[PDB]
């Protein structure tokens, strides 16, 4: 799954989560310890966790930021696990004669034909 | 790079970024606007490429010179005289191997039949061939 | 390889969205409070609505004026379709190829100056060399630097690039051209397109007044004429690799790629020490 | 279904250069030709297997090569081939001209006249002082290379509001139930 | 997201159209117990019509 996020990501949220958790019970202070940080992790995974609602605007725009930052996070992580395995094509389908492989020797790649046979007079005549 | 003068037959004297002024020419241009109509000689600012490239031919090998733009305008190869029965050149060379103009400057490709008319010297700038198109406004077509 | 940009996420939609959601929020808040009032909503309405347009991840108290719940429903609509088209539409934007805007030419600002930039670029070449001499006489900074870089080869240079030692190397055209067409990684080009500095040929050495010189130039220009070099050009002074890049697809995503997000991130705060004051001053009302 | 809708939707077209298929056969709807009677002519005349569109070309042909840009400017003549140079200068000037693909006839512009004349031996000497002191590059900053807005940024195309103007009016019919539930509100209290 | 993601990648699939295997093909002997019936022609006097 972390093919798109790295665990420098994951920390960086992991530890953002706890610190606008952190402001939001001190705006609450001023006129929800637990449970605001418990809201605010859920809302990371967009869950149903947490009922309470802001009691100052200010609250308001902070877990709605919050919020907002938290979804964009999701949707940039799921279109790049997209992006990451759609553009992942198999290799490689030989178009025949002209086939970079075929230009050169390849010593990865094993071709030959059946020895002394008509394509090596066929080779013979192109050499 | 050719722009009318004023009655004193001059012309703005424009600079560069280091404020070095660009190399002006007096250049001897006919009034070719269109075929018909006055087509006479008279004085332009001159400035480009070429003019700068004959100064510094000038500042080396201490020439003296005239300039001066075509009359058609146009390049010149074997084509026939007027529905005659030859084929000859016109244009630069055209009037070059009439004698008209003594040196040529201009980037003008080397093609066979001009050097084997007259040959010619190192090629002082490389050059490819490309087409060319204005791009396209990216959109993206859909309905709703 | 190539990196992505860091503000990318807003290259999808312009302010035109802003704009848009902002005063369909405020229409729709106030139609939405004109209908409680024919049955304590002014203030959580944008806090419902934009929840309902943007992500249900916070319980709202929706159930207000049941009429209007229909409303609420199509905003929700709205909030299915815009969400689904910009996690496609930036999707689309994520799937750019390594551009590398190299280097504009040997008169580059950059090059002149390396030490300016962290780390600074290296380059260097075998001496004893044309090359040098020009340099020597025309760029004394430059030539000086390459001898601080100096090489004694042309494979080193190669491997020292394949592994990161160094930073590009200076040549001639063909070599490098030949050199780079039959890489196993392609990881090495020039760029210029011929763009270099003192623009020579092979011009064939002729005895002093010799007379076929003439001919024999009109005949290798018959053959400069005959278009015929593409094919053997390809054949032999070429490799395999001459065609075009690929669209290779970015390595584990770090945060600078979308550094442009963090940057708003510090905004949130700068906005929440507003709101401190807010409720330092408070007292007024 | 959208995003697969919205991504696959490339714009078109990318000209690959001499091997471009609409460059293979006279194309009737995209306008593209030559300044009549030109160097790039006889270069066609030796290869008289683009004889087709030899005679595609003055049909469009044009007289100089200034009508020419001035011509890909607007509608008429989208395409003209011509040397690297000029094209890719007036490409930095406007900001809005694309080169091809790969360039093809690397050749030469040099100076010569009637053999009467070995002033092309001091023409190469004075190429080749230029050469030992870096005067054509004086002239590539002045003219050829002059910065002059280097173009970039090939975005895959946007999505903007307009386009989905229509989802739009769709909540302007909800403005209207504005104006018809709300007398079904009364209605509610009518039927019983 | 990993299902919207793969499926999406199974939806860009191109046109295949599987064609007739031949001349000798199942549906082309009997077109009319498909509907629509299968129609091919030709100019007639001809000498694949011998
Ligand atoms: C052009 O440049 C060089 C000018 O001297 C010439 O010889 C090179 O000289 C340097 C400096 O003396 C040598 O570097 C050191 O090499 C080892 C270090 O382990 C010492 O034993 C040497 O004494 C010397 O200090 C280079 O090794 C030497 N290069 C070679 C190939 O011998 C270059 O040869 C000249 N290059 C060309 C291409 O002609
Ligand atoms: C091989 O097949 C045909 C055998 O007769 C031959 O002539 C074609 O005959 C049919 C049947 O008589 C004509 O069909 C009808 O055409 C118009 C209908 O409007 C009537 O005036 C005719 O009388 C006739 O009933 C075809 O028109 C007729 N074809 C031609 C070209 O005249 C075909 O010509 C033969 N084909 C070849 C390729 O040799
Ligand atoms: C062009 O051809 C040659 C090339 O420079 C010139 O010959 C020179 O003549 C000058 C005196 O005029 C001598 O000092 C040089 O030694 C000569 N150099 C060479 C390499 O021949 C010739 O003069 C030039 N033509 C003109 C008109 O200047
Ligand atoms: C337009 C023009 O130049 N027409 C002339 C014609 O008058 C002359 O008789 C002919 C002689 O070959 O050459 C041509
Ligand atoms: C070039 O040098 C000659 C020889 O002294 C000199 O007479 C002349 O003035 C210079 N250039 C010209 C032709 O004016
Ligand atoms: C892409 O290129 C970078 C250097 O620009 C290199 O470090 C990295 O390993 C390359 N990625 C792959 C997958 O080869």
């Amino acid at each position: 799954f972390m093919q798109p996020f790295q665990s420098t990501l994951w920390l960086l949220v992991g530890l953002s989560v706890h610190v606008v958790a952190v402001m939001l019970y001190l705006l609450d202070r001023f006129s929800t310890l637990s449970s605001a940080m418990w809201f605010s992790w859920g809302v990371l995974l967009n869950s149903g966790i947490g009922e309470g609602a802001p009691r100052s605007f200010s609250a308001r725009i902070l877990g709605m930021v919050w919020a907002g930052f938290a979804m964009i996070i999701v949707a940039s992580y799921t279109a790049n696990l997209a992006a990451f395995l759609v553009l992942d094509r198999p290799e490689e389908r030989i178009t025949g004669i002209n086939d970079p492989r075929l230009r050169n020797p390849s010593d990865k790649f094993i071709y030959a034909t059946v020895k002394q046979s008509s394509v090596d007079i066929y080779f013979r005549r192109q050499v | 790079y050719v722009k009318p003068t004023m009655s004193d037959g001059t012309c703005k004297e424009e600079f560069t970024v280091n404020g070095d002024p660009v190399k002006k020419v007096i250049c001897t241009g006919p009034n070719d606007t269109s075929p018909g109509s006055p087509r006479h000689t008279v004085p332009q600012c001159c400035y480009g490429f070429c003019i700068d490239l004959l100064i510094k031919l000038a500042r080396t090998m201490n020439f003296t010179y005239e300039v001066h733009l075509v009359a058609d305008g146009k390049f010149g190869t074997q084509e026939r005289v007027n529905n005659s029965n030859k084929k000859e050149w016109n244009g630069m060379m055209g009037e070059l191997l009439s004698g008209q103009a003594d040196m040529i400057v201009a980037p003008l490709t080397i093609n066979n039949e001009r050097a084997q008319y007259i040959e010619f010297s190192k090629p002082f700038k490389y050059q490819g061939l490309t087409i060319l198109v204005k791009k396209e406004i990216p959109r993206s077509t859909l309905d709703s | 390889n190539g990196t992505v940009s860091p503000s990318a996420f807003l290259e999808p939609f312009s302010a035109d969205v802003w704009v848009m959601m902002f005063v369909m929020l405020l229409i729709v808040s106030a139609v939405a409070v004109f209908v409680f009032e024919y049955f304590f909503t002014i203030g959580k309405a944008i806090w419902l609505l934009w929840g309902l347009v943007f992500n249900n991840s916070v319980p709202v108290q929706n159930p207000k004026g049941t009429t209007s719940k229909i409303m609420v429903s199509v905003w929700a609509f709205f909030a299915v379709i815009f969400l689904a088209s910009y996690t496609a539409n930036l999707a689309a934007f994520m799937i750019q190829e390594e551009y590398v805007d190299q280097v504009s030419g040997l008169s580059d600002k950059k090059f002149q100056r390396p030490n300016d930039f962290s780390p600074p670029f290296r380059f260097g070449t075998v001496p004893n060399g044309s090359t040098e001499r020009n340099i020597r006489n025309n760029y004394a900074e430059m030539h000086a630097y390459m001898g601080k870089f100096n090489q004694r080869g042309v494979d080193d240079a190669l491997l020292s690039l394949k592994t990161g030692k160094l930073d590009a190397f200076i040549y001639d055209a063909a070599v490098l051209n030949y050199m780079a067409g039959r890489d196993e990684g392609c990881k090495l080009v020039t760029i210029g397109s011929g763009k270099v500095f003192a623009s020579t040929g092979y011009g064939i050495a002729i005895q002093k007044d010799s007379g076929w010189k003439r001919q024999v130039d009109l005949a290798i220009l018959q053959l400069f004429g005959d278009g015929e070099m593409e094919e053997l050009e390809a054949l032999w002074l070429t490799g395999i690799c001459h065609n075009e890049k690929n669209e290779v697809m970015s390595s584990q995503l770090d945060i600078d790629n979308m550094a442009g997000v963090f940057y708003m991130l510090g905004a949130a705060m700068a906005l929440s020490l507003i709101t401190f004051i807010c409720e330092h001053l408070f007292y007024w009302q | 279904n959208l995003a697969a809708f919205l991504v696959l939707d490339r714009p078109e077209e990318r000209i690959t250069g001499i091997n471009d298929p609409r460059l293979r056969n006279p194309s009737d709807k995209f306008i593209y030709a030559t300044v009549k009677q030109s160097s790039v002519d006889i270069y066609f005349r030796r290869q008289v297997e683009l004889s087709t569109m030899y005679r595609h070309m003055e049909k469009h042909n044009y007289e100089s090569a200034a009508e020419a840009i001035q011509a890909v400017r607007d509608n008429k003549l989208h395409a003209f081939i011509w040397d690297s140079a000029v094209l890719e200068f007036e490409a930095s000037q406007k900001c809005d001209l694309v080169t091809t693909g790969e360039l093809f006839f690397r050749s030469g512009f040099g100076i010569g006249m009637r053999k009467d004349s070995p002033w092309k031996q001091n023409v190469s000497l004075s190429i080749l002082k230029s050469h030992e002191n870096g005067f054509m590059e004086d002239l590539d900053k002045t003219w050829v290379r002059y910065q002059e807005c280097d173009s970039r940024s090939n975005a895959p195309a946007t999505l903007t509001f307009e386009n989905m103007a229509g989802v739009f009016m769709l909540v302007a019919g909800g403005i209207v139930a504005g104006i018809f539930l709300i007398f079904i509100e009364i209605a509610y209290k009518r039927h019983k």
